[PDB]
């Protein structure tokens, strides 16, 4: 099935976390925060079109 | 593990209207050699639960040593431990049968029976068994080894539906169960005549049993 | 799979059965069975499964790296000892797998044909001519060969002993291609054995 | 508390499992051209046919010294383990010498094996990444 | 060698209606020629409207089922609490089963539920994970004798699309007090649930106890 | 150093295996990270013989045993209109009633077809997972990936497990603009074959009697194939060209 | 003569490529059996005889490869018939268990017949218990079967010296009763026959179902 | 073409009528059953050791004819087969054979199986023999009915064997059908 | 020896005294941990005064228990009471003859008037050995110490009881394959006298 | 004394071991046609894979007599065994029949089997040479 | 267990009585039918008044003793003498962790202030069993009765000591692979006391 565009940015926003603690419990992959901000745009079923 | 070396034979369990009744034999056999005279199989855990074990004795005590684990760990920094936070049957059950399964998984399996037997918070009654390969199942009676084949058939004849468990005193369980152990010492030759048992009732607690016997033994028609 | 090679005076023949798997029908028409390790360095392969098109397409890839990087050839003999090393450490830990090859290379250096074959366990000789996958062969090429024989009589020699291995084989063996590795290159001989 | 070293198979394989010699073209898939192992080793045939005193050889000193590390554990408390260790981390972490593999005389002398010789010592032991920058990659994990 | 596998005989039977499914099972628990018990389910509601059934060995099955229900239970954490679709379940079953594709659990699968138009919809699965979506599927010990029995009563004789769900359930029954009188295997109960628009609902049946 | 200590203060978890971070993963502890593995984990027995282990116990009652693959006539071959595949559609029976017809050709994409032979679950889930790696090749590439790389990609991934048990035999067809038209055959075995036309199953020497020339219309292919197929003996046709695949039925 | 053994080296390379009781009373025997025949898992027969008749106060229930069982039942039936008119005496039990015996281990085992034999004679009443290999053994109550463990257990739960017919019938139709529900061999019926001391034989078809 | 090993055999009993059908290779002669004046018998299993059990029986009771002066009974041809396998105790053939007739005095039909060594399988209702369709037992236990006109009997078979044969090898597959009442003896061919 | 043979895991004993002989046994037959008769009568015999134990293959064993009868019933016939050396060269002969076929070992008690009392012991092989006192069975391996320490020769009947009763007790208590009642045969000038002891009169030495 | 017949397998082979179907062209031949085995029988396979159990069931009755004899000699004498074998000699000696295969009263008398079936009784069971000259022949020894 | 491997045929006692304790055993070492060591000590002791006898592999026994040792030193060195018990349950885990790869069995004698004489048996497995009194090896099964009729709580040292010189012997007498003389260690409060028995003093017993 297709991923919600939620999901979709928050799975992007876990892995922005990785200059600290990840959102499961892993290490520190990253040295630096990022440097870049998204604009996601998105249709599903369950919300219809989305910004984020 | 791989093999079994001192093993124990059977354990048998019922239900009756209040509580829950289980019993099993004394002895550690050697193969044909009736070594250990002594070895305890029924282990209490908390005032509500009483897990029999059959098959290898050192991966009984191995046992033993992970349920005296989890009874401390439970207490640990838990201030009504004994109270409302107590262990129930149903949390010592699925535990061990997780345990069973994931070393049956790994090729490095525990080759032991274990029943477990009590009553809940709410009262009910809680009787369920595993295996080395992770087998789970409950029935209003449960056996393992060769009471699975000769005790089960006597003890279904007192409870052999869910609506008879509600008719079923504490003294007929208790009189099923030690007659289903004097036919297993009569007919079981890794048997011993000295056996334990354990009473689980949802209003008189745990009753523990040492040191019985089987008596009355038809050893008279023998002489023709 | 049966490879052959024969190394006169001047060049290098390399023959390969443009054979195919069993319990499959296919129609093609290429040389599945040999690499071109360099512009004058060819390579013909027999053995089992998609082993032996690894260890092929390695062995190329490790020679394009070395011939990118240093701007320069590898000699034949050079190849073939690399082949051999690979080989031979392909199998230290595993269980070895059938596979044969030929290398037939012109040294410009040295401005003379080579030939090499190395077996399945790392064993590497150079020899005038060679064969594999044949159940003979051998004394055809013992009488019939001299080392001063030009590009046409060592064709003429190979195609006597095509014959004599389709005296023996089915009509499902549908031919052997073939190839001349000289001063000139890898080239095909389009028109028969 | 062991002696011969225990749970040394294998419970999970995948193709990806080799995180050092990844494809870039397909990051699912291992580059067989940088693993330089001869280009006809699936990972498939490690799993059999093993001499069965392989695993037990490669895990011995592990083996013992994690069974020092538990009966210190029981014995004298959490922090004797915890300070061995701490030390043996504090003194691999900081040695990083691309050009040569003998030990530190600082690491015998933790392991209490500075005038002690084992086959390993006598025996300590190509066209593409064997160099120092291969080796700087996978200490600096980058 | 230690072998891991075991065998605990059971029968198990899916079929999809037009707006409806059900899912059957009898519930005997047997080793070699002994009775392990004589009322232990093997069908079970996974949440989101779908029942699930693992027969063979029941310690796999159990531990398929128990995966299942805690990876759909972390999908509705991380995706705002969405409603899993069967063809999703089917998939996730499917790469559950796989995983274990060098050491393979000893079940056969069957899943039942409702697809996205509101049809009832029943899916199959070889031990490996290989999948179809079916009308109609008996697995166990006594399936060979159940499917001719559904055959002849059933024209995949009235259509199976214009079936009710209490005819469907008579005709389970009778499929299942047949094979209880034909096999050893088969007795005890039967246990059947229905998954409609409305929920999931279970019915429960006596067999010959021989 | 806390972590050491960690490490080093307490056994229920040991016995429960869940100290290892791939078994609360493969039981979804922590999450669903189990399912968001682009390269799939596959267990083995922690044993020295898993190939053995294996083999012995797949080749032994039930219902529970490995579906294997029709072994059905199929035929595939490649003219200047694009490539025909024409399957035999007679369907076993068992203990079963199907729900529609059941396609013995796996849809890789809009653009590519694979053959199922040999193990029915190996097919369908490796053609399923080389779908996705063809879909994240091109969506990085911003091009439609060549048959020859998606062939390649699949045989280097069966001969990474090259003699565990996999089991298949499977034909990539595609037509891309600069490649043209492309038949590769890829087995189990780590062979990876290109070639024109390919019969495989059961009575292939009798569908290999294509008649056959690279001038064919579509209707003629079309029929070409059919009439293979009924000689090697309904049939399921499947035309490809550039823009994708269509299926006609027959 | 006798056996043949031809054939035998072409199946090899061919190849190449229930519950029974006896229970013994104050003046007589009774034996019982399940009705059940079964051909694997599949119920062939739910209403098959099992006791069979060696002469009319002679019966025995076997088990083990059927057909065994029913030849070597016939052939010593018929000895016993020649023996009987030969001495015209009434056939004792004992010499039905010494032929069986000797038939047995004449055979080595190859024969798998395993059988209760009950009896009643001038002598008495009599109860064996004969295997395979030519052992037999005596007894006051026998089991033999997939259901013997279930059926031994009832039989030790309620068995005493002093057992009048009725007891004994009950006791007997108990233990087929619990072999029936706890053992996937057996289940359908109870067939009984009461052998009593200067009486005829007591056939009972279906005693219970 | 040589290849008739196996195959399938179904016993039916109706009232006063017996039914016996067998499975029938394609076309461009070796029928599994066999009758010996109004005993029919057929054999499954290896395709030599049919033909020389047919031959054996045919001896037998053509000896028994002549000696009694009568034909013989189901219930004594069954006892007959039944110690002739048992004569190959450690040889048997690779057979499963079925027998069907009516008794001539009484009227009563009677149908029996065997084992390889000739266990009797006495049955009232039905006996199917052969390995080629599992599902063959159960088409037969869902379509038979006691007490059957010879019409239904027939119909009921035939739609048995219909059904076993469309789920399984086609294209040629055929069947013989023998319909047996106290007088009256009707063979017909199925080519469906 | 034979694949799904019936074995004889017993306990045998037999002692000589003052009077003459005494032979014990156990009374438990068992297949493999189930026991199939646990009242069972193992003591065999073969003449008036001449009886046996049995070990090893139990249709084996009776089989050449029935010959000896036959042959004892024979010999008496023409000669008078046999001597149990006689009984006992006929067991030897028949176990050695046939033991690569047969598996059987025989222990024999017999009394007589000139020998007074004799026990001999034939194992497995089909040597003889004459013994004043011999054991044998599964059982027989716990209580060979015990027996070395507490026999003497020209022991009382009642001692004789005391100790067989004693060894056979211990060999009960450690061996899973003997169990039940203890039986004796008690064979002198006076005649022959059966006992039987009861697990709560043994179990209580 | 034996109770299993002992001593069954052949120790010598020959190509004229059997002296009644001896070819008269080649004496030293056995004669296939009249054989009348199928053609195809060599002598060699006849020692190698037989049932276990044939042998000793062929001789068994012949050893319990050899038994029976034996016992009759230690406890009796030489002249019992020597009568028993006499009256079985002249019994068998006489009787001819050559279109019947049954056993005669007196045999069935002497062998103690008046009243008694085993299988051989149940089941006692050419191109060339079945006929009576064949049974003269034999019987006569000419 | 392993193929070539040097196996422990002994015979061990440890037997509490009313002062302490006493371990027992022979000095035989063979090789299958050859003696290889007819003095070899099998009393290990891993404490002054912690001693162990060892059955089964003698390697892996050797290497768990070693290790048991090792660990005790270091108790000592931190809280004083340890108990028998504490000894027992190392040996315990030691032998049931590898349990899959050694073959070992261990019988503990101990005493201490607290407890006052302890016998602990390790059987193969890994279980651990608390004992009045203990026996094993291969000469111990022809002295399970005579034990079990013979032994008394709270003997005295000379009892004792007669108690387990007679086992012995016996043990010897009836196994090959028992033999030469009679070692034994008497842990008490008074301290350690070894013993040791000849052939022609035991055999007269």
């Amino acid at each position: 099935e297709d991923i919600n565009v939620e999901s979709l940015t928050q799975s992007v926003c876990d892995l922005a976390l990785r200059f600290g603690e990840g959102a499961s419990g892993e290490e520190r992959l990253m040295s630096r925060p990022f440097g870049v901000a998204l604009l996601i745009a998105g249709h599903d079923a369950d919300d219809g079109y989305q910004l984020f | 593990t791989q093999q079994p070396i001192v093993t124990g034979t059977s354990v048998i369990s019922m239900k009756y209207d209040n509580g829950v009744i289980i019993a099993a034999d004394n002895l550690g056999s050697y193969g044909s050699l009736l070594r250990f005279n002594g070895v305890e199989r029924l282990i209490p855990v908390g005032d509500n639960t009483v897990v029999g074990i059959s098959g290898d004795i050192s991966d009984m005590q191995h046992i033993e040593r992970l349920l005296k684990d989890l009874v401390t760990e439970n207490a640990y920094d838990n201030p009504l431990a004994d109270a409302e936070e107590a262990l129930e049957p149903s949390y010592i059950f699925e535990y061990l049968a997780t345990v069973m399964y994931q070393r049956r998984s790994k090729m490095n399996p525990l080759w032991n029976a274990i029943i477990v037997a009590g009553v809940q918070s709410n009262g009910d009654q809680f009787l369920r068994y595993v295996n080395l390969l992770g087998v789970t199942y409950s029935s209003p009676t449960l056996a393992t080894g060769f009471g699975a084949h000769m005790a089960n058939p006597l003890l279904r004849k007192v409870v052999d539906r869910e609506s008879d468990i509600p008719k079923t005193t504490v003294q007929v369980a208790e009189e099923a169960i030690v007659n289903a152990m004097r036919v297993l010492y009569y007919r079981d030759a890794r048997s011993s005549r000295n056996f334990s048992l354990a009473i689980i009732d949802k209003n008189t607690g745990l009753t523990f049993k040492k040191n019985l016997q089987v008596e009355n033994m038809k050893w008279d028609f023998a002489k023709d | 799979d049966i490879i052959l090679g024969i190394r006169v005076q001047d060049s290098v023949i390399l023959a390969s059965s443009k054979a195919v798997t069993r319990g499959i029908s296919v129609l093609k028409d290429s040389d599945d069975k040999t690499r071109q390790l360099s512009p004058h360095t060819l390579m013909s392969f027999a053995g089992e499964a998609g082993d032996t098109v690894q260890f092929a397409e390695y062995i190329q890839a490790n020679i394009q790296l070395y011939s990118i990087r240093e701007d320069y050839e590898l000699s034949p003999q050079a190849v073939s000892s690399f082949v051999r090393q690979e080989l031979a450490k392909s199998i230290r830990s595993r269980r070895p797998y059938q596979v044969n090859v030929l290398i037939g290379g012109y040294d410009k250096k040295k401005n003379k044909p080579e030939l090499y074959q190395i077996d399945y366990l790392g064993t590497k000789v150079e020899l005038p001519y060679g064969a594999h996958g044949y159940s003979y062969t051998f004394f055809l090429l013992d009488h019939h060969y001299r080392p001063d024989m030009t590009t046409e009589e060592g064709l003429d020699l190979l195609k006597l002993c095509v014959q004599e291995l389709e005296k023996r084989m089915p009509m499902d063996f549908k031919g052997v291609i073939v190839k001349i590795v000289d001063k000139d290159g890898i080239r095909q001989v389009d028109d028969f054995q | 508390m062991n002696i011969v070293p225990q749970d040394t198979f294998k419970s999970q394989v995948s193709t990806d499992q080799d995180k050092s010699v990844l494809s870039s073209a397909v990051p699912s898939l291992p580059d067989t051209l940088r693993q330089q192992e001869g280009g006809a080793v699936p990972l498939s045939t490690q799993l059999n046919d093993r001499h069965p005193l392989e695993s037990t050889l490669k895990n011995w000193e592990t083996t013992q010294r994690q069974r020092q590390m538990e009966q210190y554990r029981q014995i004298f408390g959490i922090a004797e383990p915890m300070k061995r260790t701490m030390e043996m981390e504090i003194v691999n972490r900081t040695d990083f010498n691309p050009l040569s593999t003998n030990g530190s005389i600082h690491r015998d002398i933790l392991l209490n094996k500075e005038c002690s010789i084992d086959w390993e010592d006598v025996y300590p032991g190509t066209m593409v990444g064997d160099d120092v920058h291969s080796k700087i990659e996978k200490q600096l994990g980058i | 060698q230690f072998n891991p596998y075991g065998d605990n005989g059971g029968t198990i039977l899916g079929i999809a209606g037009e707006d409806f499914a059900v899912l059957a099972g009898d519930t005997r628990n047997i080793t070699d020629y002994s009775i392990n018990s004589r009322y232990e389910p093997k069908v079970f509601d996974c949440g989101d409207n779908i029942v699930m059934s693992a027969n063979g060995f029941a310690a796999d099955g159990d531990a398929l089922v128990k995966r299942f229900k805690n990876s759909v239970k972390w999908y509705h954490f991380d995706h705002n609490d969405k409603k899993l679709s069967i063809n999703s379940a089917a998939r996730n079953i499917q790469h559950l089963l796989y995983g274990k594709r060098f050491f393979p659990y000893y079940v056969h699968t069957i899943i039942a539920g409702l697809d996205e138009d509101g049809k009832g919809a029943v899916y199959s699965f070889d031990p490996v994970g290989s999948y179809e979506r079916e009308q109609c599927r008996a697995g166990g010990a006594a399936a060979s004798l159940i499917m001719p029995f559904l055959d002849n009563q059933v024209n995949f004789k009235k259509p199976l699309k214009y079936l009710s769900v209490e005819e469907v359930i008579k005709l389970v029954r009778d499929s299942f007090t047949s094979a209880t009188e034909r096999h050893i295997q088969v007795g005890d109960g039967l246990e059947i649930l229905i998954v409609t628009k409305d929920g999931v609902r279970k019915e429960f049946y006596e067999l010959k106890r021989d | 150093m806390q972590a050491i200590a960690d490490s080093f203060s307490v056994r229920l978890v040991k016995e429960l295996q869940y100290d290892n971070e791939q078994n609360l993963e493969s039981d979804f502890v922590t999450g669903a990270s189990q399912f968001q593995r682009l390269a799939p984990s596959l267990t083995v027995p922690p044993i020295a013989s898993p190939q053995q282990f294996l083999r012995a116990h797949t080749d032994d009652n039930p219902d529970c045993k490995i579906k294997i693959a029709h072994g059905t006539t199929t035929l595939a071959f490649r003219f200047q209109g694009g490539i025909i595949v024409a399957v035999d559609s007679r369907a076993t029976a068992g203990n079963w009633v199907a729900s529609q017809t059941v396609k013995k050709v796996i849809e890789i994409n809009p653009f590519l077809l694979g053959t199922m032979a040999g193990g029915a679950a190996d097919c369908q889930f490796w053609e399923t997972w080389l779908g996705s790696q063809c879909r994240l090749h091109e969506l990085r590439e911003k091009e439609r990936i060549s048959v020859a790389a998606a062939s390649k990609i699949l045989s280097n991934l069966v001969y990474q497990y090259k003699g565990a048990g996999l089991s298949m035999g499977t034909m990539i067809c595609g037509y891309t603009r600069k490649e043209g038209p492309t038949i590769y055959y890829v087995d189990s075995d780590g062979t990876r074959l290109k070639g024109d036309i390919f019969c495989v199953g059961s009575g292939q020497t009798f569908a290999y009697g294509v008649n056959y020339k690279w001038d064919l219309s579509v209707e003629d292919a079309l029929y070409l194939g059919k009439r293979s197929i009924l000689a090697a003996a309904s049939v399921n046709l499947y035309h490809v060209t550039e823009d994708g695949w269509i299926y006609h039925g027959n | 003569a006798g056996l043949s053994f031809d054939n035998y080296q072409r199946n090899n390379f061919l190849a190449e490529n229930t519950t029974i009781v006896g229970v013994k009373f104050n003046n007589g025997v009774v034996i019982a059996a399940d009705t059940r025949s079964t051909q694997g898992p599949i119920v062939a027969d739910k209403n098959c005889a099992k006791l069979h008749r060696i002469s009319p106060k002679i019966w025995c229930a076997g088990a083990g490869t059927a057909a065994d069982t029913e030849a070597v039942t016939q052939l010593i039936g018929s000895n016993i018939e020649l023996h009987s008119l030969y001495t015209s005496r009434e056939p004792r039990v004992v010499s039905a268990l010494q032929m069986l015996k000797q038939h047995l281990f004449k055979y080595q085992g190859h024969i798998g017949a395993y059988l209760i034999v009950a009896g009643v004679d001038p002598t008495g009443s009599h109860l064996f218990s004969i295997h395979a290999h030519g052992s037999t053994d005596v007894g006051y109550y026998l089991s033999l079967g997939s259901g013997s463990l279930a059926a031994m257990a009832v039989l030790e739960s309620h068995w005493k010296q002093d057992l009048t017919k009725e007891e004994a019938i009950k006791l007997a139709s108990d233990a087929i009763q619990a072999g029936i529900w706890n053992d996937l061999g057996s289940g359908s019926n109870v067939d009984v026959c009461v052998m009593e001391i200067g009486k005829d034989a007591e056939y009972l078809r279906n005693y219970l179902t | 073409p040589s290849s008739i090993n196996g195959g399938i055999v179904v016993a039916m009993t109706g009232k006063d009528c017996v039914a016996i059908a067998c499975d029938l290779r394609l076309g461009s002669k070796f029928e599994k059953i066999f009758h010996y004046g109004h005993v029919f018998l057929g054999i499954t299993g290896l395709a030599t050791d049919v033909t020389t059990l047919n031959e054996m029986f045919r001896y037998k009771t053509n000896l028994y004819k002549l000696k009694e002066e009568r034909a013989i009974e189901p219930e004594t041809f069954t006892q007959l087969v039944s110690s002739s396998l048992y004569e190959r105790r450690f040889g048997p053939y690779f057979v499963g054979p079925v027998v069907a007739g009516i008794n001539s005095k009484s009227g009563k039909p009677f149908i029996a199986g065997f084992d390889l060594i000739g266990c009797i399988d006495e049955a009232k209702d039905f006996i199917v023999s052969g390995t080629a369709s599992d599902q063959l037992f159960g088409m037969c236990e869902s379509l038979y009915e006691p007490n059957l006109e010879p019409e239904d009997l027939f119909e009921t078979i035939s739609q048995a064997l219909l059904n076993a044969a469309d789920r399984d090898a086609l294209s040629g597959w055929g069947a013989v059908v023998y319909i047996i009442k106290k007088d009256e003896v009707v063979k017909r061919y199925l080519k469906m | 020896l034979k694949k799904g043979e019936v074995s004889l895991g017993t306990s045998i004993m037999a002692v000589t005294f003052k009077d003459g002989v005494i032979l014990g046994a156990d009374s438990r037959t068992t297949t493999g941990a189930y026991i199939a008769n646990r009242v069972t009568d193992k003591l065999t015999r073969v003449h008036d005064k001449i009886w046996c134990c049995r070990s090893g293959s139990a249709a084996d064993t009776q089989a050449i228990a029935d010959i000896v009868q036959y042959h004892l019933e024979l010999y008496t016939s023409q000669y008078g009471t046999p001597s149990t050396e006689t009984a006992a060269s006929v067991f030897k002969e028949l176990c050695y003859e046939n033991k690569d076929n047969l598996t059987a070992g025989i222990i024999v008690a017999g009394y007589d008037d000139k020998n007074k009392g004799e026990v001999y012991t034939i194992p497995l092989g089909g040597s003889v050995h004459k013994l004043p006192y011999a054991i044998a069975g599964s059982g027989s391996t716990f209580i060979y110490g015990y027996c070395d320490k507490n026999f003497r020769e020209n022991m009382s009947k009642e001692e004789t009881v005391d100790f067989i009763k004693h060894s056979l007790s211990q060999a009960i208590k450690w061996d899973g394959s003997s169990g039940g009642v203890i039986r004796m045969v008690v064979l002198t000038a006076a005649g022959v006298e059966r006992l039987i002891f009861y697990p709560d009169e043994y179990e209580q030495l």
